[PDB]
């Protein structure tokens, strides 16, 4: 289960290979679903599969 | 300790003003080839940003339309600053924003302002804008924005909630804004807690500044493959 500095839901973690922008913290596919997240205090990109 | 100079520069507050494509990034999410339809505060393309004469200073205190945008021309950073609030004269709060020691300092309190303020220039001073404040609210402080250089940035006020995006670009053209596409980055988010209906520019004195406004519009934003912005359009517009 997730609770990332208030972002929730459930998955299976893996890293990511998906480059955020300093814009944004999280991230979405076609369709709007999220995927890869930045770290709430590390700077690196997880997958939720 | 203000210089007294009460220039009261008398022009119409409009300006005709080429502007397209000005937008800033309304979430933290990254799309990859998505084209999403925000509903949010956004100045309207090709809409009235007043252009201000200054020195002669031309500085009215301007109403904040939902939202305002601002923008201006200087090597020397010589504005420094902006003040927002209901009324600016000492009987509401408001927020003064200045940049200054190479940072960004906001404080939200009733300020005792001069009807021409300017900031000190050596040591730098604070009294030459307002000489005293009180019943104050909040403090917020962030890097400096500083790079003739460009600097457009959108300021917003919702339920009490102050935000700042801006983008920094050198620029040839400094009688109109530039054109193309400009996404602007988040640099401050406050709990201020007041009511803006009204804004005033803080200049160091030894300084022309551009305003827009906003509209609670469709903007279609063009992410591109990695996330950025590429494009945008204002529905409605025509
Ligand atoms: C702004 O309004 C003024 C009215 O005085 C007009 O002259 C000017 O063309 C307008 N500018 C734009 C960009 O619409």
């Amino acid at each position: 289960n997730f609770n990332f500095n208030g972002l929730t839901g459930t998955g299976v973690l893996t890293e990511s290979n998906k480059k955020f922008l300093p814009f944004q913290q999280f991230g979405r596919d076609i369709a709007d679903t999220t995927d890869a997240v930045r770290d709430p205090q590390t700077l690196e990109i997880l997958d939720i599969t | 300790q203000c210089v007294n100079l009460t220039t009261r520069t008398q022009l119409p507050p409009a300006y005709t003003n080429s502007f397209t494509r000005g937008v800033y990034y309304p979430d933290k999410v990254f799309r990859s080839s998505v084209l999403h339809s925000t509903q949010d505060l956004f100045l309207p393309f090709f809409s009235n940003v007043t252009w201000f004469h200054a020195i002669r200073f031309d500085n009215p205190v301007l109403p904040f339309n939902d939202g305002v945008y601002f923008a201006s021309t200087e090597k020397s950073n010589i504005i420094r600053g902006w003040i927002f609030g209901t009324t600016l004269d000492s009987k509401t709060q408001s927020l003064l924003i200045v940049n200054n020691a190479t940072n960004v300092v906001i404080k939200v309190c009733e300020f005792q302002f001069c009807n021409d303020p300017f900031l000190g220039v050596w040591m730098e001073s604070e009294f030459r804008v307002y000489s005293s404040a009180n019943n104050c609210t909040f403090e917020y402080v962030s890097q400096p924005f500083l790079m003739k250089n460009l600097r457009e940035f959108v300021f917003k006020n919702i339920d009490g909630y102050f935000k700042i995006y801006s983008k920094h670009t050198p620029i040839n053209l400094v009688r109109d804004l530039p054109q193309g596409f400009s996404a602007l980055e988040p640099l401050v988010d406050l709990p201020i807690g007041i009511n803006i209906t009204r804004f005033q520019t803080l200049l160091a004195l030894h300084a022309a500044y551009y305003v827009g406004y906003l509209q609670p519009r469709t903007f279609l934003l063009k992410y591109n493959e990695n996330g950025t912005i590429t494009d945008a359009v204002d529905c409605a517009l025509d």
